[PDB]
């Protein structure tokens, strides 16, 4: 959900709006783990933490997202292995919460 | 739906040190099968034959284009030897 970014469809938005929703019904099969930042930092650097070892620098972020996929790609989802990519955190603000 | 095979199952409890003829077993991952959506191929909205229809269209389009710069810019000869001819008469009449 919240690392693949898709395309126009030289839609109206209502119906290229429409059908994502229903699309998102079901699109993420569990929790997103990158949302759950209401706990502390007592609970964020408890080692039951997943995405503690997806923090290694504070410029940047690292999390999963579709491999040998160019960004943005078709709104259908492609299905490929899981991969690790990374990104640039140019707001010193968008360090998690926690942090 | 399900591929045939002779031996339905059995019983084997393996060892950590002493796997010999080391097989490679299929693994096989955690998420649901539900989870796996079925693949599409999304068709795409135009097809080559209206890519070729609009292509040519813009062809026919730019190839009129370019016969009127032709015709505009096949003129300037005549220009020139309308505008240079009667002043190089007037030279030779001093």
């Amino acid at each position: 959900f919240g690392v693949y970014v898709a395309e126009g469809t030289e839609d109206t938005l209502d119906v290229q709006m429409g059908r994502f929703m229903e699309t998102w019904a079901d699109m993420m099969p569990h929790h997103p783990h990158w949302v759950n930042e209401h706990l502390t930092i007592l609970q964020f650097i408890a080692p039951s933490n997943p995405r503690l070892r997806f923090e290694l620098n504070p410029a940047f972020d690292f999390f999963v997202a579709p491999g040998d996929v160019d960004l943005p790609g078709p709104q259908r989802p492609p299905e490929a292995m899981p991969t690790v990519n990374a990104t640039l955190r140019i707001i010193n603000g968008n360090i998690p919460v926690p942090l | 739906m399900d591929p045939y095979c002779p031996f339905d199952a059995l019983d084997v409890w393996e060892h950590r040190r002493f796997i010999v003829a080391d097989s490679r077993n299929f693994i096989t991952p955690e998420f649901p099968r539900d989870f796996w959506m079925s693949p599409v191929f999304n068709l795409p909205r135009e097809t080559a034959a209206e890519q070729v229809v609009v292509l040519q269209a813009q062809r026919t389009a730019a190839a009129a284009a370019l016969e009127n710069a032709a015709m505009q810019a096949a003129e300037l000869p005549v220009d020139i030897e309308r505008r240079l001819r009667p002043i190089e008469r007037n030279v030779h009449e001093i």
